[PDB]
DNA sequence: AAGCTCAAGTACTTAAGCCTGGTCATTACTAGTACTGCC
DNA sequence: GGCAGTACTAGTAAAGTACTTGAGCTT
RNA sequence: CAUAAAGACCAGGC
């Protein structure tokens, strides 16, 4: 009910109290005068739950009008089997507050429902009904992604996707900042070094962790050798320096 | 091991490339297909590197165990293991030394600015091409056109020769090592300040910044030449296929290739030892080879067949040449990582996740492994490899006891500030969602319609127990950016308890508590039987909590059960209910604040959760569904409808009619639409609030939960007005809403306004981590190290009003901050030696404004340490309530609070578009209650008119009561004349201020004698006559009318003694020199005396504005980046007094005389500017002109270092503000001293004055010199602001200024210095893949455990330590 | 063909059919895109295109973008508007005479709208031939004034040429706000075929059209009589000859029934006709991959109950008891293609 | 003549997360060689 | 049987910042 | 336990 408030769209409540009043408005017309036709055990209880409430001449009775009729004053809405609603000229609340008077159950809208859990005399009755919902497909990105152990490039040593071993998480940059905006020193230290770059941390903690101890603590990083690969090759030279 | 200090970066020396190397590379020999051992002594060779297999041999004779120290007789080569070919490393010996474009191609060319050669001309000359063998000599003074001459006296043309000066780089050392670099050096201190050319004082003063890097304790410049290649490890590249006949290799094995086929051909072909102006054709090939090494793209990439792309060189992986440094920053792929959608749970708490049990089969699993062997599911390792990587029905008891305390890390992408990764215990979920708190759905910008996160998992026990007490969510409850927390009970949980504390109406809705007192007992007893009370309004009658609901189940009460069932189920898992009565609708969010102060952290916890329980657990017991008939229409709606329908037909009756205009109609048909929703607006919030206040779609926007003043209406009554996409109003009003029936016509109207909403966000769900990244680049070493400072160097006084956001309002600005000194502003209050404010303070230093003026505060950008900032400058915010404790990154914790809010801002284009608003004044100005007028900044005179005339404008009117509170606030625009001065009381209702709307009179500030100077007849004065006096006097001409020749000539009124002087104004040095517009009125004779106050001239007309205030994040890009605004204000040069010089409807001009030249200081003010300064008292220099932003570069060099540092900071809140975001000052201040980072000092002290160093250690060498001893310096400065893009292009360190794609000129920079990179931010410390200082890095996080067995077991060897 | 080509699977304009819905492959073919060759705009501007123009009344749906990356490049195309012969839209409007309504149309350009003024669909009418209130609101270009009966030329259709047929599905689009009418518009542009299909309690007109006018529902060449029916075919005896039960001119029907489409979905066709059944040219054979008989249904209808119910319903979280999973009620049909392309060896 | 600053002219810049999908082609032209047909 | 033609197959053709620089104006 | 390249472009979620 706080999806409305805030997100402005009402006309879901609309199609609430309407597939409520579905047995009281226009399918009202179809539902019953036309047939049931296929089930001959509806035609005795549905029969008495439909003129108690609802009585407007425009709306057409089972009382006068026998089944080959409206299987002729309803073969024009038969494509219509129920309420017929064009875009933005269609229902009006000086009509739904006529025609949901007349719905069975409730009057205008709202009824007194019993939880499903404590049971008692819910209090304020509700907006219920029956809302035509509809459910998305599931593309691949539903499908889970569940990586431990893969392969890896070849230029970096960074894990690989594709058709048998799914894709691992990227570990960008605001989530550097994340562990590295916490006092957090060993998770982001093991994040690029133990998880993506290194082939001395990958294999010395699958051997460690197997054993019941903890892993040997990170040495060199991959991203240390090859980017100081890259610039011991150069005129410039990066060494690392003791205490 | 060791903690490492710092990283020193040098240039490679043969005398230690050829210590780590070993052997030496002869010939291009790599790993045949077949067999993986060495072929020859290569590049992978056995001899230099190491062997392959574990211990035979490359020949064959020995390859048994028995043999596994001892080498071979006929072949010696020791066996390891093939892990020592990684580490190990070759060097190959070039014959001829080459270039390293890095110190070529960049702008400061590193050969080019010390050795004064041309810095780029020369070089696209002499490398390259065939221009051969200046060091030094006697032919040729001119030292730039190198053929033929050239260094230094004999002759130029005709044929001359075919002087080093060579070709390439084999001897530019011999240039470094000779020019002669002694008549290119001592002497640069005295042709600065000595010789008056300054041609030569600006050509020697920007080679020094080059020069003294090698004389200071980096090294010599003859090392920038590469001589040596050290070669890339073997095992680094492959060579294995890809899939049949394809192959993937690196870029590498084409290039290592060919500089080695090119290296022994200048040795051996080529066997002289000649001269060197003989051999052309081998380093042509040789520097061709290397330079694909060293740059491709700058003169010419190296491509392939079918391939129009550069190769990938060891550079272009990290700058991404290609667009591949947008693949590095996308991020390292995660091997134990996870995706699913996202969920919400409940019952799920704050210290658990529920996440799907699949994952955690394949997630979990090396510490399966180390499970499998104590049980009975597995026998080996081995064997237990391909039971459990694949489904299996047996491992879901045995996955669930390692997962009892393991915690992970929960992660949802846009990671804006801190709270985007946090940490969770795993709770073992069926499905494939994980669950998501909904306490925490406010740190994570999302919903709930295919929002999808990630998962990571901690591998080691130092990691796994700072995901419990430092990442936990419930731990960190408070934000980065402010002291409110960010988890927050949003909209389901309140909606419960916010009904729960409720009262219906049918008569009476007072509040009531009778747990306690005795009165209300007897009091509201009586009325069960009395139209009082009922079964809904006014009724309690009981003692205590316990039968009141026992009363109110059977049906005899309804209210007050739930404010006494409240009352003892939130507080009776957690003591101290003083503090927990508040619960509210706005307080929702300040419980978690002040319980947090006076109770703990654990308090916290459970506080939340109880909160949650009772929060969500009841709001189904409610049951607040929204219905149609919900909404009520009001009564008064249709009458106000019909009354403005009725309207239109009168007003379009009388323009048919045609007595009346256009404008006086369309005006009309706008204001009778445009008050109607106010007068319908105060009919629905009023209506429910008296007859139902039990009202679903009322609660759930009169509430916290989801709710505005502005979504309501367009579904309740009727939506307002809708404006065009370009933001002029459309004339036509629509009528129609949500409810009745809407019509095609004002659904097409409202895309207009829907269009910017959601195609704002379009490209702005793209990306997210840019906004961010500019502004962590910059302050990236801003990391918490407090030794006890206490600095009081650059004390920053704070305005006690702000700036200013439209016109003038009222604001402070202190919030957590260390006070500076003993400041006894309150009466009862007392700040003593520096200590931490609360949040209290800033309504005590808000309270008493009357009397302070500068808030006695340190400041951030003032502090001495270099790298760091102390803990007292800082403030409070960390993650929590407390101080600051050491080690924390607070420059991207700062910055990363700025990335996001900007989310929610209109985005537009990042250069300022427009706007629109109305300026209107009145001259009535009469005070509404009692008290006393306040007056700042105001100069008030009695005139020889008899009225207290003002001499300045934006003079504070505010009405100050005997309790200092700010009720008004008025305008007093300049020539107003006040009832009453101040100090002096008012009555209510009385007028204290009239002027005229007509006129801004020209009125003196000095007594003496009127001079006229600069007013020929038939030049500049006519005689006229006026439309309103009717007396006859000398009328200046306009700028316009003026004749040939008068263009120079400016009318004045200068006013004299009776000596004949020039009359100063009190206060500063400025002669009284007023000048006459074009079009005025002088009603003054020559020669007669005047006194101060009297009206000189007169402005018939007054007009500007009409284009203002730019707001949201382009005005963030606007002061980060720190560019030109669209409003330029042309900002006074000189402080001084202020005088109009014309008033014509075409151009206005501004003058100021300072104490020689009047007439050239003019500056043109057009008709858009609105004039917002005065013909009276003094203004500051750096002073704002006009209706617009000041350029951040000007107001730097103008008024001084307490402004860009407090107006970059207030105005980029008064974007922030107005959304409704709070961030503190603490964190914009950080990147203000990056910016500021680097200046330029006046006084040579140590350098010379054109150095642009840092500031930092200029701090350092102003303060031992002044404060303790031996010789006080006026080492003083001039200041440089920068943006942001290049106050981080430009950094000390090498990898913090490489995330920009200038990676060639940061590197060289910090190459010839020698500069001993300091590892002291956090940035600089995941590239390098190091140890994070800032957390358990730092050197005060150093200790070890004892109990008391290992605290009497070493008792023993001490006393065992001990002789006989 | 190195030309042609290179448009067909490496152009910014052309992407894959979304085929998860015949919806959505009805909102494809009519779809526009702001975004072109290298001689227009970029994906960097835009803030002059994406915002709708006054003139575009009837002609094009301004809330039909997909919500993600772009919104208001795309802007999807209305009911009645059709580009006639040179690229000019012509939206039809009824020619109405003094007082009586013609029930003619007649498709008008967009300089020639400023010329004649046009009524409303809001307006009431009996049949075709009266008048109700000599005032009703009218609009000739953009600008809003009082005409009478006399005054007006043109009328709109209905008030359905206004929206698409991704919006003129949505039932009450005058009570929903355009902000989430473009993902209302979107949630029936990313369904899926549910085996239970349901069609809408609330109808609109436009269900129907969809499976007939698309590649949906098989319709019959020539009427006949039908002698055998099946799951794969639909055999039809169409008496080209004396009427026999002896066999005939016989058009085979191949119902395309388990094959992947590009959004690995299913796409479905399930016979209707009983046995001797005589079919007319025009007449529904089969349905589609949601229809029932003719019409689209979509989604299912199910009993809802607005309430917060613990927790769970957070932001936007849909909540649904054990029932739904003990039936196949949205059961879909998933097809993954598993490719590997040959090539050659070393050996 | 040296030179000093100032303004227009110019090149260059970096484009707010991550995530999977599917797909699509990894080059088509020139030169040498070997095979086959004809004289 | 020898020479030439040709086909097949393996290398191979928006809106800003800073920064530069040319020119105009003074000792 | 080892293999499914890299890159381009498009579509999609928020
Ligand atoms: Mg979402
Ligand atoms: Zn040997
Ligand atoms: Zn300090």
């Amino acid at each position: 009910p706080l999806g409305v408030p805030s997100r402005m769209n009402i006309g879901q409540i609309l199609e609430t109290h309407l597939g409520m009043a579905a047995k009281g408005i226009g399918d009202k017309i179809n539902a019953m005068l036309k047939q049931q036709q296929e089930v001959a055990k509806l035609r005795e209880f549905i029969q008495r739950a439909y003129d108690l409430g609802a009585d407007v001449r425009q709306k057409v009775d089972l009382s006068t009008f026998s089944d080959e009729e409206v299987m002729r004053l309803a073969e024009n809405l038969r494509k219509g089997m129920p309420i017929a609603t064009p875009v933005f000229d269609g229902a009006k609340e000086a009509e739904i507050k006529e025609l949901l008077k007349l719905g069975d159950l409730p009057t205008s809208g709202q009824i007194r429902l019993y939880d499903g859990r404590t049971g008692e005399q819910f209090e304020r009755p509700v907006t219920v009904g029956y809302m035509y919902m509809l459910k998305l497909n599931h593309l691949v990105d539903d499908k889970m992604h569940a990586r431990s152990t893969g392969s890896y490039s070849l230029v970096t040593q960074q894990p690989l996707g594709g058709k048998a071993q799914f894709g691992g998480q990227r570990f960008g940059e605001m989530e550097v900042w994340a562990l590295e905006a916490y006092g957090a020193a060993y998770t982001l230290q093991e994040m690029l070094t133990v998880k993506s770059d290194d082939v001395n941390g990958r294999t010395k903690m699958y051997k460690n962790i197997v054993d019941g101890n903890h892993q040997m603590e990170p040495g060199m990083p991959e991203s240390f050798n090859v980017l100081l690969k890259e610039i011991r090759s150069l005129g410039i030279n990066i060494e690392l320096e003791d205490e | 091991t060791e903690e490492f200090d710092a990283i020193k970066i040098a240039l490679a020396s043969p005398d230690m490339i050829r210590s780590w190397s070993f052997g030496e590379v002869k010939k291009p020999e790599t790993i045949n297909y077949r067999t993986f051992k060495p072929e020859r002594d290569g590049l992978f060779c056995a001899r230099i590197f190491g062997p392959v297999k574990d211990y035979e041999c490359l020949c064959g004779k020995y390859k048994r165990l028995k043999h596994r120290g001892v080498i071979c007789e006929k072949c010696g080569v020791e066996v390891t293991q093939t892990k020592v070919r990684r580490e190990r490393m070759g060097h190959i010996e070039l014959a001829s030394p080459t270039a390293h474009i890095w110190f070529l191609k960049s702008l400061p060319s590193r050969i080019g600015l010390l050795l004064d050669m041309p810095l780029r001309d020369i070089e696209r000359v002499l490398y390259f091409e065939s221009y051969v063998v200046i060091e030094g000599g006697m032919t040729n003074l001119e030292r730039q056109q190198i053929l033929t001459e050239e260094q230094y006296l004999d002759a130029l043309e005709e044929f001359g020769d075919e002087f080093d000066a060579k070709m390439g780089a084999e001897a530019i050392q011999a240039l470094l090592k000779s020019m002669d670099l002694e008549q290119e050096c001592e002497q640069l201190r005295e042709e600065l300040n000595e010789t008056n050319s300054e041609t030569k004082r600006k050509k020697l003063t920007k080679r020094i910044k080059l020069l003294e890097a090698f004389v200071q304790s980096g090294n010599k410049p003859e090392w920038m030449i590469l001589t040596v290649l050290p070669v890339l490890p073997p095992d680094l590249r492959p060579l294995v296929p890809l899939d049949g006949g394809r192959f993937a290799t690196s870029d590498l094995n084409d290039l290592y290739r060919r500089v080695i086929n090119r290296n022994n051909r200048l040795k051996r072909l080529l066997d002289l030892a000649a001269p060197d102006i003989i051999v052309r054709n081998e380093k042509r090939m040789l520097q061709e080879a290397v330079d694909a090494l060293l740059d491709n793209g700058r003169r010419g990439r190296a491509i392939t067949g079918s391939n129009k792309r550069p190769l990938k060189s060891l550079a272009d992986m990290i700058k991404g040449k290609q667009g591949r440094f947008r693949q590095n920053l996308l991020g390292k792929r995660v091997d134990y990582s996870g995706r699913s959608v996202i969920t919400v749970g409940p019952y799920l708490r704050l210290h658990q996740c529920g996440l799907p049990k699949k994952m955690a089969l394949e997630l979990f699993k090396p510490f399966i492994y180390g499970k499998l062997e104590l049980r009975g599911l597995a026998t080996t390792i081995k064997a237990a490899k391909k039971m459990v990587e694949r489904e299996e029905a047996v491992v879901w008891d045995i996955l669930d006891e390692v997962i009892r305390e393991h915690p992970v890390l929960l992660n949802r992408a846009p990671t804006l500030h801190r709270l985007g990764i946090q940490a969770f215990e795993p709770v073992l979920i069926e499905g494939k969602a994980i669950q998501l708190h909904p306490l925490v759905c406010a740190a994570y910008n999302a919903d709930f319609d295919g929002d999808q996160m990630a998962v990571h998992v901690p591998l080691t026990l130092e990691a796994q127990l700072e995901a419990r007490a430092l990442m936990m969510s419930t731990n960190n409850i408070l934000s980065p950016a402010n002291g409110e927390p960010i988890i927050v009970p949003s909209q389901d949980v309140v909606l419960g308890l916010y009904y729960m504390t409720r009262d219906c109406v049918n008569a009476k809705g007072e509040g009531m508590v009778l747990t306690g007192p005795k009165e209300a007992e007897r009091l509201y007893r009586s009325g069960l039987a009395s139209l009082h009370a009922r079964v809904k309004v006014r009724i309690t009658e009981y003692e205590k909590d316990a039968n009141g609901e026992l009363v109110a189940k059977t049906s005899l009460k309804d209210t007050t059960v739930g404010r006494a069932i409240l009352w003892m189920i939130v507080p009776k898992g957690l003591p101290y209910s003083i503090v927990n009565q508040a619960l509210g609708k706005k307080a929702i969010s300040k419980m978690l604040n002040t319980c947090y102060r006076i109770l703990g952290l654990k308090p916290t916890v459970i506080f939340a959760d109880q909160i949650m329980y009772t929060g969500f657990a009841y709001a189904a017991r409610s049951g607040a569904s929204v219905g149609i008939d919900d909404m009520v229409i009001p009564e008064k709606k249709h009458e106000i409808i019909s009354e403005a329908e009725a309207e239109v037909a009168e007003i379009q009756e009388q323009f048919q009619s045609g007595l009346v205009t256009a404008g006086e109609r369309y005006n009309k048909v706008i204001d009778i639409w445009a008050a109607a929703n106010d007068r319908v607006s105060k009919a629905m919030m009023d209506n429910l609030q008296t007859e139902v206040s039990f009202n679903s779609i009322y609660m759930m926007a009169d509430s916290g939960a989801r709710g505005s003043a502005a979504q309501i209406r367009q579904l309740a009554g009727m939506r307002g007005l809708m404006a065009k996409p370009d933001g002029s109003i459309i004339e036509t009003p629509i009528t129609a809403n949500f409810r009745e029936g809407l019509n095609v016509l004002q659904y097409f109207i409202s895309t207009h306004g829907a269009r910017k909403g959601l195609a704002d966000t379009a490209l702005k769900t793209a990306n997210s981590g840019y906004l961010t990244r500019r502004l962590v680049d910059v302050a990236q070493d801003l990391v918490v190290t407090e030794d006890d400072c206490g600095t009081h160097e650059g004390i920053m006084m704070t305005p006690v009003i702000e700036g200013g956001d439209v016109k003038e309002p009222l604001r402070d600005r202190v919030l957590g901050r260390v006070t500076a000194e003993d400041v006894l502003k309150p009466g009862t209050a007392d700040i003593l030696v520096p200590r931490n404010t609360l949040l209290h303070e800033q309504w005590c230093d808000l309270l008493e404004e009357n009397s302070v003026d500068a808030v006695k505060v340190r400041s951030v950008v003032s502090c001495d340490t270099d790298f760091g900032v102390c803990a007292h400058c800082y403030g409070r915010d960390l993650a929590r309530g407390h101080i600051i404790n050491k080690g924390e990154a607070i420059g991207v914790i700062a910055a990363q609070s700025i990335g996001e809010p900007g989310t929610q801002l209109t985005m537009r284009t990042f250069h300022i578009g427009g706007a629109a608003s109305r300026a209107a004044a009145e001259s009535s100005i009469q005070v509404k209650n009692k008290g006393s007028i306040k007056l700042s900044n105001v100069k008030s005179v009695v005139n020889s008119s008899g009225k207290l005339v003002i001499t300045s404008r934006n003079t504070e009117l505010k009405l100050i009561d005997e309790f200092g509170r700010t009720k008004e606030s008025y305008k007093v625009p300049y020539g107003a004349v006040l009832a009453k001065g101040d100090g002096e009381q008012v009555a209510g209702g009385e007028t204290v201020a009239n002027w005229d709307p007509h006129t801004m009179p020209v009125i003196t500030e000095v007594s003496g004698f009127v001079r006229f100077t600069d007013m020929i007849d038939g030049q500049t004065i006519t005689r006229q006559t006026d439309e309103l006096t009717g007396l006859s006097s000398l009328v200046v001409l306009d700028s316009a009318e003026r004749t040939a020749g008068g263009k120079d000539l400016r009318p004045a009124l200068k006013i004299v003694d009776a000596q004949g002087n020039d009359v100063l104004i009190p206060g500063t040095d400025m002669p009284a020199q007023y000048f006459l517009p074009g079009k005025a009125i002088v009603q003054l004779e020559d020669g007669v005396q005047i006194s101060s106050g009297d009206t000189l001239a007169r402005i018939p007309q007054e007009s500007g504005g009409t284009k203002d205030i730019t707001g949201g994040l382009p005005r963030v890009a606007d002061l980060f980046e720190a560019r030109r605004p669209k409003e330029p204000a042309i900002l006074a040069e000189i402080s001084g007094i202020v005088s109009f010089g014309k008033e014509t409807k075409g151009k206005r001009r501004l003058v100021i005389t300072p104490v020689d030249g009047s007439d050239p200081y003019e500056e043109m003010i057009p008709k858009w500017r609105q004039l917002n300064v005065f013909e009276g008292e003094r203004v500051e220099r750096g002073d704002v002109i006009s209706d617009g932003p000041e350029a951040p570069h000007d107001i730097l060099r103008l008024r001084g270092v307490h402004a860009v540092t407090r107006y970059i900071v207030n105005e980029v809140q008064d974007v922030y503000r107005l959304q409704g975001v709070k961030i503190n000052d603490k964190h914009i201040e950080v990147i203000v001293r990056q910016m500021l980072r680097k200046a330029t000092i006046v006084n040579a002290g140590s350098s010379d004055f054109l150095e642009g160093e840092q500031v930092e250690y200029s701090r350092v060498k102003i303060a031992n010199r002044e404060l303790e001893a031996n010789g006080k310096v006026g080492a003083t400065y001039s200041r440089d602001l920068l943006g942001i893009t290049k106050a981080s292009l430009a950094t000390e360190s090498f990898i913090s200024a490489a995330s920009f794609q200038e990676t060639t000129r940061v590197l060289t920079e910090a190459a010839v210095a020698g500069k001993r990179d300091e590892l002291r931010g956090l940035k600089e410390n995941v590239i390098v893949g190091r140890l994070i200082p800032a957390g358990t890095g730092y050197a005060y996080h150093q200790d070890r455990m004892r109990r008391r067995a290992a605290g009497e077991a070493p008792a023993a060897p001490q006393v065992t330590a001990e002789d006989a | 063909s190195a030309a042609v080509k290179e448009f067909f699977g490496s152009s910014q304009l052309s992407q894959f059919m979304v085929q998860n819905n015949p919806l959505s492959e009805i909102t494809h073919k009519r779809r526009i895109s702001a975004l072109g060759p290298g001689g227009l705009t970029r994906e960097r501007a835009g803030f002059e295109v994406r915002d709708v123009h006054p003139t575009h009344y009837g002609r094009v749906c301004p809330i039909e973008t997909p919500e993600g990356p772009n919104i208001g490049l795309i802007n999807s195309l209305s009911v009645y508007a059709q580009t006639n012969e040179y690229g000019f839209l012509e939206t039809p409007y009824r020619k109405v005479t003094d007082g009586v309504v013609t029930d003619e149309i007649h498709y008008l350009s967009a300089i020639e709208e400023g010329n004649y003024v046009i009524a409303q669909a809001n307006s009431n009418l009996d049949e075709e031939g009266h008048f109700v209130e000599d005032l009703v609101t009218c609009r000739s270009k953009g600008e809003s004034s009082l005409f009478s009966r006399d005054q007006v030329d043109y009328m709109d259709v209905s008030t359905q040429q206004v929206v698409s047929v991704g919006a003129s599905l949505i039932p009450f689009l005058e009570h929903d706000d355009a902000n989430r009418a473009l993902m209302g518009a979107n949630m029936q542009r990313q369904a899926v075929p549910t085996l239970r299909a349901d069609k809408p309690l609330v109808g609109t007109g436009m269900e129907r059209a969809v499976a007939v006018d698309s590649g949906v529902t098989a319709v019959a060449k020539r009427g006949g009589v039908v002698q055998y029916v099946d799951a794969s075919r639909i055999v039809i005896k169409v008496n080209e000859d004396e009427m026999y039960p002896g066999e005939a001119g016989i058009d085979i029907y191949n119902l395309t029934k388990y094959t992947r489409s590009n959004q690995n979905t299913c796409i479905n066709q399930m016979p209707c006709v009983s046995l001797g059944e005589p079919v007319e040219r025009g007449d529904v054979l089969a349905d589609g991959p949601s229809t029932d008989l003719g019409e689209l249904a979509l989604g299912q209808n199910m009993r809802v109950a607005f309430m917060p119910w613990n927790g769970y319903n957070f932001e936007d979280s849909i909540l649904v008891s054990e029932r739904v999973v003990q039936e196949d009620r949205f059961t879909t049909i998933h097809i993954q293609e598993l490719a590997c392309v040959s090539r050659d060896t070393k050996l």
